[PDB]
């Protein structure tokens, strides 16, 4: 499975979650920025590493960073 | 960690055909391994060098093998210019009969491939001539590499293996490899040239039954320890001299000549044993060098640590370098490669120039053939180097224990490095195509007096120094009465003055305006392919288009399609790049090293001075010309023994035009028609009934790049190699 | 008359102009001085 | 929009054909070609001496230099 | 003569080229009538030939043995005409045309929208700054004397 | 020829044969 | 707390785009929960088309 | 030249040499930049066992603690200066 992490510079606006294609980040609550949100990756085995939530982050160094890792057949997207 | 990488659980577990590949392709990177150490880390490259050298001594031992049972040393030997050395045999049960009788060669009683290794001539002039001298060198090489892989099991072994502090004795190492590895070995090179080759070219047989009761020259060793060195030198071999004969045959064993024997047109072997013997003993002075066990020596961590300017220009000079540098496998084989890709050259460039062997300055295509061979081996060799370095930035590179340093000073201002590559390499390209450009267009118009013919005087002004009188310009060697000439007229330069200024050897060829636009084609390669490794290996840590890339490591796919595009980030990536470009400078090379020289051979090398200066001569006078034969050694009329090179000539640009598949589509394209291929299979009655154990995927980015770029230096290399050695072999220059 | 000298002046337009001024001028000199090899 | 942009294409056509017809008529040897069309070569067009490269006008027959054309306009 | 040479002036292969290209012109000559305008043309070629080997020959160019100009660029005086002096003019030039292009990126850096100048010439600001260049190693070496010319 | 006859064909059909079915069956393994 | 509406700070995040330029600060967040209150825009945009970032107080310096 | 002469001679004044005019600042630098360090620490203090500094050819009752290593180090340099005059004086060189 690949690697997601979420660093504390994230605003919390949430671009990266509606970009994910499979549902492996959410939103939790934060004190640490305005939005009071930070996002989170409890479910990176569905992670298939597209990286359409960096392709989204706002931040000047990326707040979500995806680091490819050991395949499984999820993370190939492999439908057969 | 249960299945096939059993040092990747990470691949072990991974359920497709991508499992098998990248275990093949990451078995050698020790230090990505589950569960490595630093000791388990040097034990194993250890144990795999002995290996290494189990292979190398075992290929030696076939090819002294092959030669005695297959080949015509034998009749080489007692007519070295009119027999074809033979490799070995062939036996091929898809020959047709003409097949068969055309590579019937030599005094071979059936089909055989010639050697343009030239490893008769290397054999022979150090002492070889019969077919049992080369089985018994066989067998003891067999013996070496056996013992080899001995010791490397042994070294594996918990009793033996070495911990990771001695292999990190620094100036122990370098103390023995100066005095041992390299000093006794040529001091003992040296005693076998006395011993056996320089009596082997006198016409006396020299062997291990005999050697004890037969002296070396005629003095004893007397002169050696009672200082009077000279009379070593005394009665040298005759100009006139026969190789392998008493005809002309002196008694000298150690002479300063210069030149060439004037009927093998190489170096003299009193020469060579005379090198190898004061090289030794400069040597085994250095190696006495480094502090070990008694008290004296220096200390290498000390001496960097001491050069540091006052006046702080470099910082803090070489400090810490010691440890980066010992504690970083990568630094150290980067090091390697970058030393030994110079003297690659330098040995491609030395031995073409000043041969060694008796009868393989004639030999035309054995000498293309190693001249290409190492400027290929070492071009590789030049971007492993590079490669090595990258690997260091990120994996090894401490920046605070190298603060301020030479090194982390070369991070800092890595922007003026690369774009002063990117600027030299930016002129070097306009001029040099522009200049070929325009003398094509004069030629195209019927015009070449107008042509842009920039005379090499530079390096002519060398040739001069040097002696060649070709030019006019009568310097230093060239003068009169420089104290240059005056100082060396009585030893090396009566023989070496003749070599230079004959010009039908290969000795500082003359030169003209063709010349010199190519060295600056030359020069841009070397640039250019440096811009690649320099820039990928600075950027290796990080970019501002990735700041973190040294948290990815040195291959990586890229960073995805967000902040405009991130294809080929990596410093893997610049390496691969920087293969096409080094492909590239090699050809030039070797392309110009080959024209210059089929044109000497034939006797006119007014076909290269014109023809060179505009680049539709060099596709139609050396490439389209030089075709011919190659072309045909099979056509609807017959075949003949260019075959072989004809059939391997297509078979390089079939694959090299393969590799262009892997380089050009990418990878989504064949995952998706992979999966028509996976639904088709599971809906195919009786092919239903078989099923894959591993599924089915296309290749990884990355995989591609490498697939690719094998394809096309193999393609690359056998198209080469095939019209290298059938031009040059078709009609012996 | 504005907005035509504004297009007029857009990076395509004004090197075109710029470029086909300067060919003019290196094939007049040609045409005057040819085959200039020195100098 | 994709309506005027044909015309500005069929433009475009009639420019090129005006010069093919006018270079048939001012820089040619057509009128020679139709009198020894088995070997006099259709040329319809000439460049100026400069540079050398007035060599590209060829000896293509009927007392013409020129390029030899292979657009086939002559038989049309 | 440098690098083995002879002047293009003494040299026999020089000569046979100008003469085997005359002869080349010649035999296309001869197809057409004298008045015409082939022969014109192919006459114009054949003294322009004439013009230019005499004129390599009087400046002092010297041949191989191909016949052809070789290009003597070491810094010998005799040979400045092919090097140093159009090199001179070269670097004059080229630094006209990179000093007037920084003036004009400076002129427009702390407008509006810069790019907008980038895309769109302003060319009457151009007009201006064009004669800058005239003296750029004066003015460029006064920026640097002066911490103008690079930033720190 | 009454070597190559043996070795050639060994080398060239019987090892590759007898390498690549055994590589199958460790790579396949679990 | 932190400098002042348009302060004209250097960058100092390394991996930041603006590293060692200059920009403009458009405010700074009082909330001191909040770990990076700086606000600051800039002239030219980064790889993402973006043109203002937020940046700790010890990653700014005003000049 | 008696090569007996030349090689004893030659020894004699290196070893002379390294005794009584060089000793001091021989031993000075030796001290300077002692034994080879692997990060921080000798290669025997790093489990090298096999560098271990051999303490009982380094003892010496000569005064100023000449020893063993000394004599080979010095007379070495005698003998090659020593051949190095031999030799350089059996040829006939003329420049
Ligand atoms: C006298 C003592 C001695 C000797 C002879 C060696 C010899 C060697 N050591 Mg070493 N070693 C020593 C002491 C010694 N060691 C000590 C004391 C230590 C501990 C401090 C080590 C620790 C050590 C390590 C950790 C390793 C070695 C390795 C090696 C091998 C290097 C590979 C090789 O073959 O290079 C051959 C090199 C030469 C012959 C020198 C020539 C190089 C030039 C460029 C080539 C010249 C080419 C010449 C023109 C040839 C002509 C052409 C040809 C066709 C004839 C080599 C056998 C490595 C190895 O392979 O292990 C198996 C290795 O990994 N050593
Ligand atoms: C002393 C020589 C030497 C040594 C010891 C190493 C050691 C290493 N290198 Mg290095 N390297 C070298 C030379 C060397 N290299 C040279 C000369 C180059 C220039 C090509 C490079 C370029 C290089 C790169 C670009 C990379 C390495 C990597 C590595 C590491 C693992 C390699 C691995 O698992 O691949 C094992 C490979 C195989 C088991 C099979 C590979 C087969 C190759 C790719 C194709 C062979 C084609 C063949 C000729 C086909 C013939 C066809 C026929 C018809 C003729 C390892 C630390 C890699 C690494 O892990 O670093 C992080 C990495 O990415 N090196
Ligand atoms: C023949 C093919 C070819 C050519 C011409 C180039 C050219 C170049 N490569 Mg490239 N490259 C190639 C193949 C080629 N490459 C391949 C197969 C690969 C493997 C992927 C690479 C990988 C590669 C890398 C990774 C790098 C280069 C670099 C370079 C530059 C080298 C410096 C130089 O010569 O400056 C002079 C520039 C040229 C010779 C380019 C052509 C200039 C033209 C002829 C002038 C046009 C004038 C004319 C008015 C144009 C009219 C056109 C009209 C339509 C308007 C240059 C732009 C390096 C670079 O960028 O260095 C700065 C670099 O880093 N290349
Ligand atoms: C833009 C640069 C440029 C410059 C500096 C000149 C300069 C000159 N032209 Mg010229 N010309 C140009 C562009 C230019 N022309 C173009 C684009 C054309 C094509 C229509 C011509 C066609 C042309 C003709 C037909 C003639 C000149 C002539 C002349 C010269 C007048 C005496 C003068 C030196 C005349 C000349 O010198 O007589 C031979 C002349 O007859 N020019
Ligand atoms: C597809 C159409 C086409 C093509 C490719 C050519 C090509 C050619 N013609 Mg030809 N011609 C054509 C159509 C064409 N013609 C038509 C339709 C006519 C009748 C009006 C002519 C009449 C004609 C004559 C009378 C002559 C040629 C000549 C030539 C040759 C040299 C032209 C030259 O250098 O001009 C010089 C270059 C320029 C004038 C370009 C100036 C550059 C400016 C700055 C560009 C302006 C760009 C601007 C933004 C857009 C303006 C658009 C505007 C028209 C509204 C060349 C082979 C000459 C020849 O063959 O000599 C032996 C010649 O004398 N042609
Ligand atoms: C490869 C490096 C190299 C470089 C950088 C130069 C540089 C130069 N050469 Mg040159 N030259 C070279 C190699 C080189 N040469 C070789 C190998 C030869 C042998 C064929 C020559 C033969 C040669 C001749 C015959 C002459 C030069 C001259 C010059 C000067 C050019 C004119 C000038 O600016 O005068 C400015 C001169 C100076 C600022 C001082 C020059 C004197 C000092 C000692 C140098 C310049 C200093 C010419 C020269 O010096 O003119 C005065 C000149 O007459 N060169
Ligand atoms: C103001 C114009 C200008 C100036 C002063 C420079 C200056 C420089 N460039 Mg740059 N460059 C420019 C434009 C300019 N460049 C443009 C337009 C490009 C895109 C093609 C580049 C691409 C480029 C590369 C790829 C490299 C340089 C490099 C360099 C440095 C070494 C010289 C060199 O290689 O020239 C090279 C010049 C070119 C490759 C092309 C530029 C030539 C154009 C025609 C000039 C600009 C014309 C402009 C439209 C003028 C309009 C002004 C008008 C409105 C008044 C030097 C700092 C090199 C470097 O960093 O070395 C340290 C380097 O590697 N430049
Ligand atoms: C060292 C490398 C080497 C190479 C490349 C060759 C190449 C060849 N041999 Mg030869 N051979 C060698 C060593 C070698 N030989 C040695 C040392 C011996 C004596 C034991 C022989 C005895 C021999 C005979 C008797 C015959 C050949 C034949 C042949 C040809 C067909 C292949 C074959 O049957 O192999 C035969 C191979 C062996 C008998 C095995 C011995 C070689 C060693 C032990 C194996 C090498 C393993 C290899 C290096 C693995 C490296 C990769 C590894 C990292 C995974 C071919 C030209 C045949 C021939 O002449 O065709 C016309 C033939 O009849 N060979
Ligand atoms: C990245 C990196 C790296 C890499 C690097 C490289 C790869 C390099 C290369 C380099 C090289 C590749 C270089 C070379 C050089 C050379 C030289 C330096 C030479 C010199 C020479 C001389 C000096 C000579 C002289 C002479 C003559 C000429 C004549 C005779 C006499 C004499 C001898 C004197 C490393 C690993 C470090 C690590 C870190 C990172
Ligand atoms: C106790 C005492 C004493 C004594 C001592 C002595 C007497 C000493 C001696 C010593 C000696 C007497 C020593 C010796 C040494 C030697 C050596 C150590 C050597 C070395 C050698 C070498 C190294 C060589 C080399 C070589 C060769 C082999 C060949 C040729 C070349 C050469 C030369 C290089 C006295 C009385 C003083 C005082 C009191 C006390
Ligand atoms: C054509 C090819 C396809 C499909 C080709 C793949 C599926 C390879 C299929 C190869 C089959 C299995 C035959 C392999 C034959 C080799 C000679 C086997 C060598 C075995 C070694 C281990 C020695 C993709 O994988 C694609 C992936 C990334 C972009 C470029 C490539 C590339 O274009």
């Amino acid at each position: 499975s690949h690697s997601v992490k979420i660093y504390d510079t994230c605003i919390g606006c949430t671009q990266c979650v509606r970009a994910c294609p499979t549902d492996v980040l959410e939103m939790i609550p934060w004190g640490g920025c305005k939005a009071k949100q930070i996002a989170s990756a409890p479910r990176t085995e569905d992670c298939v590493g597209c990286k359409r939530c960096e392709s989204a982050c706002p931040t000047d160094f990326l707040s979500v960073r995806v680091y490819l890792w050991h395949e499984t057949t999820r993370s190939m997207g492999l439908a057969y | 960690a249960l299945r096939f990488p059993r040092f990747s659980q990470g691949l072990a577990q991974d359920p497709t055909t991508r499992r098998i590949w990248f275990g093949i392709a990451t078995a050698h990177d020790f230090e990505s391994h589950d569960d490595i150490t630093e000791g388990r880390l040097y034990q194993n490259i250890f144990a795999s060098h002995f290996g290494q050298l189990a292979i190398i001594f075992l290929w030696t031992s076939g090819n002294l093998f092959h030669v005695a049972w297959q080949g015509n040393f034998e009749a080489w030997v007692q007519d070295p210019l009119h027999v074809r050395p033979i490799a070995h045999a062939i036996w091929d049960p898809h020959f047709g009969q003409p097949a068969v009788e055309a590579f019937t060669r030599g005094g071979a009683l059936g089909p055989v491939n010639i050697a343009y290794s030239g490893v008769y001539q290397w054999w022979y002039t150090i002492g070889l001539r019969t077919n049992e001298d080369l089985y018994t060198g066989a067998i003891f090489l067999l013996f070496l590499s056996f013992i080899s892989l001995l010791a490397g099991w042994l070294h594996l072994q918990p009793k033996w293996k070495p911990s990771v502090s001695w292999f990190k004795n620094a100036e122990s190492r370098l103390n023995h490899h100066l005095s041992g590895l390299f000093g006794v070995s040529s001091l003992a090179w040296a005693g076998h040239l006395v011993h056996v080759a320089i009596p082997g070219s006198r016409g006396e047989y020299v062997r291990w039954n005999n050697f004890l009761s037969v002296l070396p020259h005629p003095q004893g060793l007397g002169p050696l320890f009672t200082g009077q060195w000279n009379l070593y030198a005394q009665n040298p071999d005759s100009s006139n001299h026969l190789f392998s004969t008493s005809q002309g045959a002196g008694t000298a064993i150690l002479t300063l000549l210069g030149g060439f024997h004037p009927q093998t047109q190489s170096l003299w072997l009193t020469d060579m044993a005379h090198h190898h013997l004061a090289i030794a003993i400069l040597f085994l002075i250095g190696g006495h060098m480094y502090r070990t066990n008694f008290g004296i020596g220096h200390s290498i961590k000390y001496i960097l640590e001491a050069h540091i300017p006052p006046g702080g220009r470099l910082g803090r000079g070489h400090k810490g370098l010691y440890d980066t540098i010992n504690n970083s496998i990568h630094f150290q084989l980067g090091l390697a490669l970058a030393s030994l890709g110079v003297i690659t050259s330098l040995v491609a460039q030395h031995m073409y120039s000043l041969p060694a062997y008796a009868f393989i300055a004639q030999d035309f295509t054995t000498q293309a053939a190693l001249y290409t061979h190492h400027q290929y081996i070492a071009g590789f060799i030049m971007t492993g180097a590079f490669a090595h370095g990258a690997i260091f930035f990120i994996r090894d590179y401490n920046p605070e224990q190298n603060a301020d340093n030479v090194l982390a000073r070369m991070l800092e201002h890595k922007e003026a490095i690369i774009s002063h590559l990117s600027w030299a390499s930016l002129f070097l390209g306009f001029h040099t195509l522009g200049l070929y450009v325009h003398n094509d267009v004069m030629l195209a118009f019927g015009t070449p007096e107008k042509q842009i013919l920039i005379e090499p005087i530079f390096a002519q002004w060398i040739q001069s120094a040097h002696g060649k009188t070709s030019y006019g310009f009568d310097v230093l060697l060239s003068s009169t009465n420089s104290p240059a000439l005056n100082a060396g007229r009585s030893i090396w330069l009566p023989g070496w003055l003749n070599a230079i200024n004959e010009n039908s050897n290969s000795l500082f060829l003359t030169i003209g305006p063709g010349d010199f636009l190519v060295h600056h084609a030359i020069a841009l390669g070397l640039h250019t392919t440096t811009l690649i490794l320099v820039k990928g290996a600075l950027d290796a840590r990080g970019s501002k288009l990735m700041p973190d890339k040294k948290d990815f490591g040195y291959s990586f796919p890229c960073d995805g399609p967000g902040r405009g595009g991130t294809c080929d980030i990596s410093a893997w990536d610049a390496f691969y790049l920087a293969v096409f470009w080094m492909l590239n400078t090699i050809g030039w090379v070797t392309f110009y090293w080959h024209w210059k020289h089929i044109t000497l051979w034939q006797g006119n090398v007014s076909q290269f001075n014109e023809s060179s200066t505009y680049l539709m001569g060099w596709l139609r006078d050396y490439l389209w010309l030089n075709s011919s034969q190659l072309i045909n050694g099979y056509n609807p009329f017959g075949m003949n023994s260019l075959s072989v090179w004809a059939w391997m000539f297509l078979f390089g640009h079939l694959v090299w035009a393969t590799g262009f598949m892997f380089l050009i589509s990418w990878r989504g394209y064949w995952q998706e028609l992979i999966e028509t291929l996976a639904w088709a299979h599971e809906r195919t009655p009786l092919a239903n009934l078989i099923r894959w154990r591993d599924k089915p995927v296309a290749l990884s980015i990355v995989q591609a790049r490498l697939v690719g770029l094998v394809h096309f230096s193999v393609g690359y290399i056998f198209t080469y190699a095939a019209f290298l050695i059938a031009s040059t072999s078709g009609k012996f220059g | 008359m504005r907005d035509l000298k504004t297009y007029l002046s857009v990076a395509p337009v004004a090197s075109t102009l710029w470029f086909a001024a300067l060919a003019g001028l290196l094939i007049e000199i040609n045409r005057f001085f040819p085959d200039a090899l020195t100098f | 929009k994709v309506f005027s942009a044909h015309f500005g294409q069929l433009s475009i056509i009639f420019l090129w054909l005006s010069g093919m017809y006018f270079h048939g008529a001012r820089f040619s040897n057509y009128e020679a070609w139709l009198n020894d069309p088995t070997h006099i070569r259709p040329s319809a067009q000439v460049v100026w001496p400069i540079v050398g490269q007035e060599i590209l006008n060829g000896d293509v027959g009927g007392g013409f230099r020129g390029i030899q054309i292979t657009s086939g306009f002559f038989q049309i | 003569d440098i690098a083995g040479l002879t002047p293009c002036k003494d040299s026999k292969q020089f000569a046979k080229r100008e003469k085997q290209s005359i002869k080349k012109l010649e035999s296309s000559l001869k197809l057409y009538a004298p008045d015409s305008a082939p022969a014109l043309a192919i006459n114009a070629t054949i003294e322009k030939t004439k013009r230019r080997f005499d004129n390599y020959g009087k400046q002092g160019l010297l041949c191989g043995a191909d016949g052809l100009p070789h290009l003597i660029v070491s810094g010998d005086q005799r040979h400045w005409g092919e090097f140093i002096t159009p090199g001179i003019l070269f670097l004059y030039i080229a630094g006209w045309i990179g000093w007037v292009g920084r003036s004009y990126l400076i002129a427009i850096r702390d407008d509006k929208k810069p790019t907008q100048k980038e895309i769109i010439i302003d060319v009457p600001l151009a007009t201006r700054l064009v004669f800058r260049g005239f003296s750029w190693p004066i003015a460029a070496y006064r920026e640097l004397l002066n911490g103008e010319l690079v930033a720190k | 020829i009454n070597l190559p006859s043996l070795f050639v064909p060994l080398v060239g059909l019987l090892f590759p044969a007898v390498a690549m079915a055994s590589l199958f069956l460790h790579v396949e393994k679990r | 707390i932190g400098p002042k509406r348009g302060a004209k700070v250097k960058i100092l995040r390394q991996e930041s785009y603006w590293y060692k330029g200059t920009g403009s600060v458009v405010a700074v967040d009082q909330d001191p929960n909040t770990r990076y209150p700086v606000v600051v825009r800039f002239n030219k945009v980064n790889y993402a088309n973006v043109s203002t970032n937020n940046y700790a107080l010890d990653e700014v310096e005003e000049v | 030249l008696n090569p007996s002469l030349v090689i004893s001679l030659s020894t004699g004044l290196s070893l002379f040499l390294g005794r009584f005019v060089f000793f001091n600042f021989q031993r000075e630098n030796v001290a300077k930049q002692g034994l080879p360090e692997q990060n921080g620490v000798t290669h025997f203090e790093a489990g090298d066992t096999r560098a271990k500094e051999y303490v009982s050819l380094l003892k010496s009752n000569d005064p100023v603690g000449f020893n063993i290593v000394d004599v080979l180090a010095w007379g070495s340099i005698g003998h090659i200066v020593a051949y190095y005059i031999l030799a350089t004086s059996s040829n006939g060189y003329d420049p």
